[PDB]
């Protein structure tokens, strides 16, 4: 996954 | 071991030089403390995703920490930081490490391959190549050659406690890890047993009791939120038997200070 | 880089050619290793990892001085203080004399003196072989190419298939033991020491399997009594011939009884009652060491  | 004690000495010596800036975050002008959080805790399951030894999480933490001391990081960098830094302690310490693919892939293409390779130079760079850091690993590993018996209830529970500590630099950024070591050693002994601080142990470190208490106090706090936490990613992790289940295990109400 | 200017290669290793260069404005000379950067492959490899943060720690006069890294785009150059040869091409130009007698006592003293500075810093060297023990014209030896060494704050997990020439390697590490312990880099240096009494190698096996059964030939079958918990080891088989331990002074015959009293104490079955580096000085050989130069 990517995240922020 | 004829050089356990230097080994131990030395390790005292190279935690200081290893340590981090107290209040980077604060002066880190896009990210903070609950966003480190939540990049940590990423890393707990890419470990656990490529099977990876607990030391090489420590050591990731620790890299990521001095890096952010002295550069400004946005917050759609930060991820490249943490996978950068993944890389160079799997580097460090792992038998075979994770190809950079399957880094870019956990990532799912959020950075290319190059862009890894360019920030694992960057990294080397601004921690000159300092990577064998001391740990929170490495001092529970050589507090538990002195417990009688050997409890691996107690093991278990340390380390849980000291990966616990990984997450929030607010507070645990202002201890050593040989002090958050001994914390969650008599945290885990205290809980499973009723046990305390060994003789043996304050005579190795020259910690009492007494000089443990304001980090003590903290993962005390810690591990009676834990279930509340934000974060879920070490819970999950040492419910495993792999670990006795001490994820379990209820914490005591009083510590008896 | 623009202040170095090459001499000549100097062979291959590790990161592969290794050249002499001397540093155009101070007048020094020096071993440059050159790793090349590919941009698509890997970035820095771990020996490099290993062996820069490593030797950055280690500083004494029996352990290889790193003096810089340089970084560029596409290339990392390492640095390192120049020795114009390794014990491996000594010992080929040393054959049919032989090294003489207080040249091989120095030389294991020093040895002993940087293996103590490594084990007491935590790092294990893990692939110590005449290959990777340089000298210079003046007596020095050092401790060099650290690029599988480890650092032991937490106990170091074995490779599943050693990667690391046959003929060094610790009886533990043949049966398959789970960690390395500092045991291992003692029983290499017992073999070189060997070697450099006799000309050849101690132990010069073909197999795994063989490796073992050339140590049990030399030193006899290990049992639960030599070695508590052998029989437990996982790639031991009770099938193994049972021989039994063959005369000391027929192993090395040049050497007096302190030599064979150190020897036989570097090559213990047991790891935990090996003689450490700490304690391999203190031995009684090496009262009499003084530092004669080569020739």
């Amino acid at each position: 996954r990517r995240x922020f | 071991p004829d050089y356990h004690e230097d080994i131990h000495t030395y390790l005292r010596e190279m935690e200081v030089k290893c340590k981090p800036k107290v209040g980077y975050m604060k002066k880190q002008p896009d990210i903070t403390n609950s966003m480190r959080a939540i990049l940590v805790d990423w890393l707990v399951e890419v470990g656990e995703e490529y099977k990876l030894q607990n030391e090489t999480l420590h050591l990731a933490v620790n890299y990521i920490d001095r890096f952010l001391s002295s550069m400004s990081v946005l917050r759609g960098k930060l991820q490249l930081v943490g996978t950068a830094a993944m890389l160079l302690a799997s580097k460090f310490e792992e038998i075979y490490p994770p190809e950079v693919a399957e880094f870019v892939y956990i990532t799912d293409d959020t950075y290319t391959k190059k862009q890894v390779l360019r920030m694992e130079h960057l990294v080397l760079k601004v921690l000159t190549f300092d990577l064998a850091a001391p740990t929170v690993n490495q001092f529970l590993t050589q507090y538990f050659l002195h417990q009688q018996p050997a409890n691996c209830k107690v093991e278990s529970l340390a380390m849980f406690l000291g990966e616990l500590s990984l997450i929030d630099a607010d507070p645990y950024l202002k201890y050593l890890p040989s002090v958050i070591a001994g914390a969650a050693f008599h945290l885990a002994l205290y809980t499973v047993t009723g046990q305390s601080w060994p003789e043996s142990l304050i005579r190795k470190t020259g910690y009492t009791l007494e000089s443990l208490k304001p980090c003590l106090m903290d993962l005390h706090q810690t591990y009676l939120k834990a279930p509340q936490h934000a974060q879920q990613s070490i819970r999950e992790k040492y419910k495993n038997s792999k670990y006795h289940g001490v994820s379990l295990l209820n914490p005591p109400e009083t510590l008896n200070l | 880089m623009e202040n170095f200017q090459k001499v000549e290669k100097i062979g291959e290793g590790t990161y592969g050619v290794v050249y002499k260069a001397r540093n155009k404005l101070t007048g020094e000379v020096v071993a440059l290793k050159k790793i090349r950067l590919d941009t698509e492959t890997e970035g820095v490899p771990s020996t490099a990892i290993r062996e820069i943060s490593l030797l950055k720690e280690l500083n004494h006069p029996n352990i290889v001085k790193l003096l810089d890294v340089i970084h560029t785009e596409n290339k990392l150059y390492l640095v390192f203080e120049f020795l114009h040869q390794d014990l491996k091409k000594f010992m080929d130009a040393s054959a049919l004399t032989g090294i003489p007698l207080p040249l091989i006592k120095s030389y294991l003293f020093q040895l002993l003196q940087g293996l103590a500075f490594c084990h007491s810093h935590r790092v294990l060297h893990r692939d110590l072989k005449p290959q990777n023990l340089l000298i210079n014209t003046e007596g020095a030896i050092k401790l060099a190419d650290f690029g599988l060494a480890r650092a032991f704050g937490v106990p170091v997990r074995t490779y599943t298939h050693e990667v690391v020439t046959l003929w060094y390697r610790a009886p533990e590490i043949l049966l398959g033991c789970k960690y390395y312990s500092t045991a291992v880099d003692i029983w290499s240096l017992g073999c070189i020491f060997a070697e450099m009494v006799t000309r050849r190698a101690l132990f010069p096996g073909d197999s795994e399997i063989d490796q073992l059964f050339r140590i049990f030939r030399t030193l006899g079958t290990p049992d639960e009594v030599v070695w508590p918990g052998v029989t437990s080891m996982p790639d031991y088989k009770p099938s193994f011939p049972k021989w039994a331990r063959q005369d000391f002074s027929k192993v090395v015959p040049p050497l007096d009884e302190d030599g064979r009293s150190l020897l036989s104490q570097m090559l213990h079955y047991d790891p935990n009652k090996r003689i450490s580096a700490k304690a391999a000085l203190a031995h009684p050989f090496f009262q009499d060491v003084t530092k004669p130069v080569p020739h």
